[PDB]
């Protein structure tokens, strides 16, 4: 009979092996356009007919209906990648799937699946070691601060404006950077005139509802509520014998409630998600009052600004000015929603490659030295372990030479010739050499600027790693249908 | 003729056989790639999409969705070998089937069924008293524990960490064994963090409700309650009066009923498993009473540190150092959830493996080092069998090496090859002789520490046998009524 | 135009015999690998989810849905031969279906089955007239009684507890032994325990209303009563009138009739099944009566133990040590209702078997010898008949060699071979000599201990000769759509 | 197996560039002819009749039924 | 790749037993109909639009292309009995497919070919030693001779001038035999007038102008005719003649099938088979005679054991008779070689299995 | 084959099993067990010697240079010549390459 059932697609040994890799490949190309400035963007529309442009891989494998097994595997090391520090989320992309390449090509000619393993096993161990040794240490310091975040703003879309993007994500993550967080930064997307009107707001901004209120509170004693003002005067009263000038609702509020509270001179604010409010009480220290009755003096937040700025057209509230602002917000600025998007994206990655910062000062030469610079060390570590594993040692390495293949690659300029010639020249200008797409020809990333994070490309290789040896593994898989 | 009912198939003749034999042998090669320290986990997806990743043999045939009627067969003896003994469950799908194939090689030669059947037969009585001469005498010794444990955790995912994980595993075994108990062991797996961190409780882990009840309780007596403690300060009065500071509720615990008992000073929690409740009346002594009114000073267990500390931002109340130093947790900390799902098995076996390592003495040379004695010394038996029946000897004996050739064979090494050295090998040490992948060549497999329960063995060729030989009787189904 | 309904099939002459034959010869081709201490056991699979792996030919049949009459009528041969002495179901199965393929061959010289018949009912009295001709007079005598139930309990999931089992039916039968009525011998099980736990109750049981009443009583004047107590204080006066002490009610007694009952110490047993009131009158010798006006000191039968017992916390009345105990209570106890209506079975075909020892404790030594000699003898009185049907009687007679030949088969040495050196020494040492399934030769029976009662074998040729004739004579089978 | 179901159409490489050229061409063109003083009018219908006649180029593009990624930009 | 060449049938075992025993039977079948007083004519039109309505079964066979291997084993059975003594050409031919037949469901059964083969031949080897004593020896007197003549006449075409033919072989091997031979025989065929005309033409050279309505009755008549001449020559030289009707055939069964009683192992199957073989013979002469052979034979077999070899079949009357006292008995020697040849036939056969045939 | 050792031990032992065809076919060529002949031989080869031999005029193991059962050297010899030899040829023969 049916060895399984019906149903039931099943792959094994190198079947699977070329089956996986194979999907895995064209995945890993198909983002490895959106790498360098030269990311080449898509454009995804699901179901519900949403068209979605962004240049970041990991944006694009949770956008794409991926069904394939191995293929799955390559969303998740793009999705842990995007959760590690953001930048690099093509990089595990592409060459996990080099790798796979590498390896597949070592099964065909009669080596064991095992020793493949192992071998690139022992050479992430081995790269581990050299990253650290090689990387080029930087220096917190506004000087380096914007070095940094200036190498991290380039590559998209909001390149015109790499200087402005740079100072307000500069300004914002050296306020409460106690131990920094990626969560107390909020990003408004503002649309209206370009990107050249961002601005950083010392706060937290969101949009009132009520207009003979308030619209700027000085020393405003605010008050986080989440439950409905509906019934509306004892609610709305007890809210002025505290000295609440602000009230921040989570729900909606009755229209009474509103008259009241306009009568009041109190600004109150309906319609507040959830994430808004706790936001706001550590911002200005307000206190989550559930109901309306327990709010008292002690359970408001000052806020020495929130007045009601129509910026682009649209009145949006300013809590800015507090004791101590955890939470900062940065307000973008756009002339079309699809740069507005795109912008957005990659703000939120230079958040993360600060927060590495904060816990990870280390910076290496991007735009493919680091790469190439392993590469050298690997395979020579290669030659120094004896045994059929110098030959997986020398392939793990061989696949580093894809990062910046694929760099010459979105430029137009014939990788056999910039791979050598890179080679050539960081084996003498050592790894601050690299490619500069801008000019194809080799330059000193260090001195050009493009300057990565060192944990960037640490997990990346980790995850990567294990990642691509666990889909080689799982040889033999049919189903149950 | 129309004894059957329509559509219903037939097996018939040497047919039935034929279908019988490629069947189970099929399913058998294809766990056949699992099996080793450079085995293959299989990732096994159901309808709903479900992804189960293991590398034990017999979860596997029992999630793929098998439609021959002999692999189904061939299912059923994994079973009765994870349920009797565990481990190697899948080194008996395999010589079950290489052992059929042994058997059709002489079924197409003319041989009848039945002379073989007692050919095989009398290799198995002979070779389960052969294990009886061949068993390694030990003891409750810490150090063999040490060994089978941590051979157990190799050639796995935690193989990366068995030195620590099988220590905890020897000390869980030892204070649980009166006769060891694994209901003993409370295995809880929490994330984040690495794998490295894992700990071993002696008391009790579950996963104060109130911000208001004290975090640490010396001499906490519990007072189990199932039933809720909602619709109040009255429930609350009749605990505070029978002197229980730590009220572990299996049920909800009312918002008013928190703050009557944080007022107190009173340990409360919520919503407890009911699993949780009859661990906590086991090792502290308590007794859970279904309403709040039956509870008395009589009914509260003795805990000597009841801490909550937090494993992982999530805070665990740790209640350890019971009266009853007898039940012990072990507590299990590592990355993802699915990497604990794993090793959560391992441990399983790793208790399972010590726990019959104290009730049994015996621990004979794994690796296939049991494998090719026996089959040399049936060799050596069958000349005085002679007979048909020396066949069938031969042909046990001969099915009995398919061990040693799986393990070149996933390693990668020439089976054949190797299978000569080790055999040459093992006709001038001993019984010590085994197949060492990680060496390429046949080394001392007690010298390594590779043991293997007598238990194992010995269940092996029953379970096998019987089964088996049954496969070549059953030479008709018919699906009818 | 159309005869017979529309869309029917219609066979005739060399159609309807050729049909009718072959067919019970299939389903005989079926089981016949079956038969012996080496058979196959097949596995069936109903449209439900049951596989049924049994070896016994009834079973086998019992869950073939069938569609051809002359197949169905083979599961009734069955059905008649497993109801007997149990074992042997697939011996006449076996012959059923090869005197029919002889017979055919006379079909095809052209030669009426009334000639046939005639010959093989005459040939059929010859076995029997042979049979009881060269048959051993085995002796009641608890000791050889013993081995004769025993030898048939054996090779059953009973065989394990056989002994017990053995004893049970024992002095069942020499109990009910007066001409052994099996229609006396009450059997019940009731779940818990194990088969070690049965036992012999003397006595019918019911499966005590007033908790005051009396719970065992020395002289029990039980009085059958069939209507109901209910609306009672007079209907309870006519009753304690006949000087009686228990009444067994069919239907619910009254509230009121309860106490009147208690208050003149008389144990009264509502909502009592109809079966019971007849097992009553039987063994206690009470009178059944429909109303209580017509109950009389008459109708009050007798007992001398009725004490009620909680059969596992169910307190199931006992009104044992009946005056006429010629009706037993056998509780077969059971791990589940499988392992309970199969020892069922195994203890009532016991019963049979043993009901012979006590009436005519005849057996003739297995291993075919029966067969054999009869089919020498047979073919004897063909010489001393001449005529055409001097061939048909040897036909017969060579057809009761397929048990041996079938038997020697299952073992592996030649069919043939065996064959003619058993005719060879069975033609002069008696009929002392049967195949050794174990030696693969012929070995004296009567020497080795292997005998079969008479009536097994008795059973056996008349229902396989009765079988040939009913099928024979089917002439046509008709009636379709 | 398969990473893509039966419906993403993977379109990379060039047969992606190509086909988005070509509609783009097309579409252009049919207005391409209401460019000037003596433009050639085009009265669109709404397939339930209504006959709408345009010479600008955003009216058309407006009215007219786009299916097309490369169109609808 | 291809075994033999291009188009060349072969087959091994089973399949190969069953070709060759399927077309042996057959073609004793066929000619089994030409047996017995009622043995019916055939009609066999050649590539040369030839008619020849013969009832011999050598006549019948030389005249039927047979390209089969297996089968032409059975042409030469009937060719050398014919050369031999003649009558009985079909007795040599329906027992070598009946020993086949008999043969395979042995083989079917698990015996061993060779067991077959040993005891067959030990039977044939016995079966010629019952025959001399059984045989009815006999002395050129008119008397014995013009008594074997008549029962050499009949079971053929001419059979209605059985009286006649009789005298005319009567004369003629008569006047110049000194040791007989047939080379001194010329027989005539002359169209014309019925077969009565028939004369003898006187002398060592003795010519028969036969007459004939037609052609067809004209060979059958001739056909025969040598028949009473070629018996001649044998009994002349041998002084010997069984009693046939069957009864030869059956008493050889009846030897034959406890002999292989008295002797166990695989050939005790093969001996009772042959022997069954020889109860095809009294099957065939009841078979033409429309008669229930199953029922005629095991009467006949019951009143032999009764009456002893003389009982025989008489087909003018279904029923059992003497043939010694029925005036019916046959050639010894045609009978002797016979029950040779046919064993011989068939063994051969058998154990030839692998044949290149081409199609 | 357990001295010269190695993939060859194998190679040997297959040889020698292969040798054993002879007897096997006899048996079958004669009507008796093939199986069941080849062990009642090897078991009186192992005690008796060269002289045990397969006679089927008999159905069981009996001494071929008793019976009179005797061959001649050359014929042997040249046998596992003849066969070995262009035998294994056949084996390295993996490809020929032809045409229609």
């Amino acid at each position: 009979q049916m060895l399984k059932e019906g149903a039931k697609h099943f792959s094994g040994l190198e079947e699977a092996v070329y089956r996986n890799i194979q999907a895995c490949k064209e995945l890993a190309q198909t983002t490895r356009t959106a790498y360098g400035p030269n990311g080449m963007n898509k454009m995804v529309i699901n179901h519900l007919e949403k068209l979605f442009v962004t240049n970041d891989a990991a944006t694009i494998l949770r956008e794409l209906e991926v069904q394939h097994p191995a293929a799955k595997m390559i969303v998740m090391a793009s999705h842990m990648q995007e959760q590690e520090v953001g930048d690099g989320t093509n990089f595990v992309l592409v060459f996990a799937g080099a790798l796979l390449e590498l390896a597949e090509e070592l099964l065909r000619l009669g080596l064991s699946v095992s020793e493949v393993i192992e071998g690139y096993e022992i050479a992430c161990k081995k790269a581990h070691e050299i990253l650290p040794d090689l990387v080029c240490c930087s220096a917190r310091d506004v000087d380096e601060v914007s070095s940094l975040l200036h190498t991290s703003v380039m590559s998209k879309q909001y390149g015109n404006e790499v200087f402005l993007a740079k100072l307000i994500a500069q300004a914002c993550v050296s306020i409460f950077p106690d131990h920094f967080n990626v969560d107390n930064i909020r990003v408004c997307k503002i649309l209206g005139s370009g990107v050249h009107s961002s601005s950083v707001l010392h706060g937290m901004v969101f949009k009132k509802e009520t207009e003979g209120d308030v619209t700027s509170v000085k020393d405003a004693k605010i008050a986080v509520y989440s439950c409905p003002f509906d019934g509306m005067d004892a609610q709305v009263k007890a809210i002025a014998d505290t000295g609440a000038n602000v009230v921040v609702t989570g729900g909606r509020v009755a229209d009474m409630a509103l008259h009241y509270a306009n009568k009041y001179n109190i600004m109150l604010v309906r319609l507040n998600s959830k994430w808004d409010l706790r936001r706001l009480c550590k911002t200005v220290g307000a206190t989550a009052l559930p109901r309306l009755n327990p709010p008292v003096l002690e359970e408001m937040g000052h806020c020495d600004s929130v007045y009601l700025s129509e910026v682009g057209d649209t009145q949006v509230v300013v809590f800015k000015h507090e004791k101590e602002g955890a939470i900062s917000t940065i307000v973008l600025r756009g002339s079309t929603d699809n740069l507005m998007d795109d912008i957005e994206r990659a703000v939120d990655d230079g958040v993360n490659t600060f927060k590495v910062l904060t816990r990870d000062k280390r910076l290496v030469p991007g735009g493919g030295a680091t790469e190439i610079e392993l590469a050298k060390q690997i395979t020579s570590y290669g030659e120094t372990c004896p045994g059929l594993e110098q030959y997986a040692i020398k392939k793990f390495a061989e696949a580093f030479e894809a990062i910046p293949r694929a760099l010459a690659e979105n430029s137009g300029v014939k990788a056999n010739e910039v791979i050598s010639k890179l080679y050539a020249v960081h084996q003498e200008g050592n790894k601050n050499v690299g490619l500069d797409i801008e000019v194809p020809a080799v330059k000193d990333m260090l001195e050009a600027g493009v300057l990565d994070t060192y944990l960037g490309k640490y997990w990346a290789i980790k995850l990567a790693t294990n990642a691509a040896v666990t889909v080689l593994r799982v040889d033999q898989i049919i189903m149950a249908k | 003729v129309k004894t059957l009912n329509p559509k219903a198939e037939v097996a018939r003749a040497q047919a039935a056989l034929a279908v019988n034999i490629s069947a189970a042998r099929g399913l058998q090669d294809v766990l056949r790639t699992n099996l080793g320290p450079k085995g293959t986990m299989k990732m096994l997806v159901s309808g709903a999409g479900d992804i189960k990743l293991t590398k034990d043999g017999n979860v596997l045939l029992h999630e793929m969705q098998i439609q021959h009627p002999t692999a189904s067969l061939i299912a059923k003896v994994a079973t009765a070998q994870d349920d009797i003994t565990g481990d190697g469950t899948t080194s008996n799908v395999l010589i079950i089937g290489e052992l059929l194939k042994q058997a059709d090689l002489y079924i197409s030669e003319g041989l009848h069924p039945r002379i073989i059947t007692e050919g095989f037969e009398a290799a198995k009585e002979k070779a389960l008293q052969f294990l009886e001469q061949v068993k390694v005498s030990k003891e409750m010794d810490r150090e063999t524990l040490i060994d089978v444990a941590r051979t157990s955790l190799r050639t796995k995912v935690h193989a990366e960490l068995a030195d620590v994980l099988t220590e905890a595993v020897v000390d869980s075994i030892l204070a649980i064994k009166k006769p060891i108990d694994l209901f003993m062991v409370e295995i809880m797996e929490m994330k984040h963090k690495s794998e490295t961190d894992t700990s071993l409780i002696r008391g009790l882990v579950l996963d104060a409700r109130h911000p208001d009840m004290k975090k640490r309780v010396e001499d906490a007596y519990i007072l189990t309650c199932n039933v809720s403690l909602e619709y109040i300060e009255d429930r609350v009065k009749k605990i505070i009066e029978l002197k229980g500071f730590v009220v572990i509720n299996q049920k909800g615990i009312d918002p008013f009923s928190l703050d009557a008992l944080a007022k107190e000073g009173i340990i409360a929690l919520r919503r407890a498993k009911r699993r949780n409740m009859e661990r906590l009346t086991l090792a502290c002594g308590g007794i859970a009473l279904n309403s709040l009114d039956d509870l008395n000073p009589d009914c509260l267990g003795h805990a000597g540190l009841v801490y909550e500390y937090t494993l992982g931002e999530e805070k665990f109340t740790f209640i350890e150092k019971c009266n009853n130093p007898r039940s012990v947790t072990l507590l299990i900390k590592g990355p993802n959830k699915h990497t604990l799902t794993q090793i959560k098995d391992a441990i399983r076996d790793g208790l399972r493996a010590v726990k019959n390592a104290i009730d049994d003495g015996c621990v004979v040379p794994g690796a296939g080092a049991v494998e090719v004695a026996m089959a040399e010394a049936l060799v050596k038996y069958k000349p005085s069998v002679k007979g048909r029946a020396q066949l069938g000897v031969q042909a046990f004996a001969d099915a009995l090496l398919i061990i040693p050739k799986v393990l070149a064979q996933n390693s990668g090494f020439d089976l054949q090859e190797t299978l000569v050295k080790v055999q040459a090998e093992h006709s001038e040490s001993g019984q010590l002789v085994g197949v060492d992948l990680n060496t390429g060549e046949p080394m001392v497999a007690a010298e390594a520490g590779i043991w293997d329960n007598y238990c194992v063995k010995k269940q092996l060729l029953h379970s096998c046998t019987v089964i088996a030989t049954n496969i070549l009787l059953v030479d008709e189904i018919m699906r009818a009524g | 135009v159309l005869v017979l309904s529309q869309n029917t099939k219609r066979e005739s002459g060399r159609k309807v015999q050729s049909g009718n034959i072959n067919a019970a010869k299939t389903i005989a081709d079926i089981i016949r690998t079956c038969l012996g201490p080496k058979s196959m056991m097949k596995m069936l699979l109903d449209p439900m989810g049951g596989i049924v792996m049994t070896n016994d030919g009834n079973a086998i049949l019992r869950e073939i849905q069938v569609q051809h009459p002359a197949a169905k009528s083979m599961i009734e041969i069955s059905r008649t031969q497993d109801e007997e002495v149990g074992d042997g179901t697939t011996s006449v199965i076996i012959l059923a279906g090869e005197m029919l393929s002889v017979a055919e061959h006379f079909l095809e010289q052209q030669m009426h089955p009334t000639v046939v018949i005639s010959a093989y009912r005459k040939a059929l009295d010859d076995m029997i007239s042979t049979l009881k001709k060269i048959s051993i007079p085995v002796d009641s005598n608890r000791d050889t009684m013993l081995n004769i139930i025993n030898s048939s309990i054996t090779t059953k999931v009973i065989s394990r507890w056989s002994s017990l089992a053995c004893n049970i039916a024992l002095d069942a039968v020499k109990t009910v032994q007066f001409i052994d009525i099996k229609k006396y011998a009450r059997v019940e099980k009731i779940p818990g325990g194990i088969i070690e736990d049965s036992c012999v109750l003397r006595g019918v049981m019911i499966n005590v209303t007033h908790p005051r009443m009396r719970r065992y009583i020395k002289n029990p004047r039980i009085v059958l009563l069939d209507s109901s107590l209910e609306y009672i204080q007079q209907l309870c006066e006519d009753i304690i009138q006949l000087k009686p002490d228990v009444v067994i009610t069919e239907k619910g007694i009254s509230d009121l009739a309860q106490h009147y009952l208690m208050r003149a110490n008389i144990t009264a047993i509502r909502r009592v099944r109809k079966t019971d009131n007849n097992r009553i009158a039987r063994a206690c010798g009470a009178r059944i009566v429909s109303r209580p006006e017509e109950l009389r000191e008459e109708d009050v039968g007798t007992g001398a133990l009725l004490e009620i017992k909680k059969i596992g916390d169910e307190y199931f009345t006992f009104i044992t040590e009946c005056k006429d105990p010629k009706a037993c209570t056998i509780l077969l106890r059971g791990a589940s209702k499988e392992i309970l209506s199969e020892v069922e079975r195994n203890l009532q075909d016991a019963m049979q078997v043993c009901r012979n020892v006590l009436l005519d404790p005849q057996l003739v030594p297995g291993g075919g010898a029966s067969e054999m000699a009869v089919a020498h003898a047979l073919t004897e009185k063909s010489k001393a008949m001449t005529g055409v049907e001097q061939w048909p009687y040897r036909a017969v007679a060579q057809a009761l060699e397929v048990i041996p030949r079938t038997l020697i088969q299952n073992c592996g040495a030649s069919t043939i071979r065996l064959l003619t050196s058993l005719r060879a020494k069975h033609t002069q040492e008696c009929e002392t000599w049967g195949v050794n399934g174990e030696t693969g030769t012929l070995v004296d029976m009567k020497e080795l201990g292997i005998w079969e009662p008479l009536a097994v074998k008795l059973q056996t040729y008349k229902t396989a000769v009765e079988t040939a004739v009913l099928l024979l004579r089917i002439d046509d089978i008709v009636s379709g759509h | 197996v398969i990473l893509l179901k039966e419906g993403t159409d993977s379109s990379q490489g060039i047969p992606q560039l190509v086909s988005n050229i070509s509609a783009c061409q097309v579409i252009a063109e049919a207005v391409r002819t209401t460019l000037g003083p003596r433009g050639m009018d085009k009265l669109i219908v709404d397939g339930r009749g209504k006959a709408t006649i345009s010479n600008d180029g955003a009216t058309i593009l407006k009215l007219l039924d786009v299916v097309h990624p490369a169109a609808k930009t």
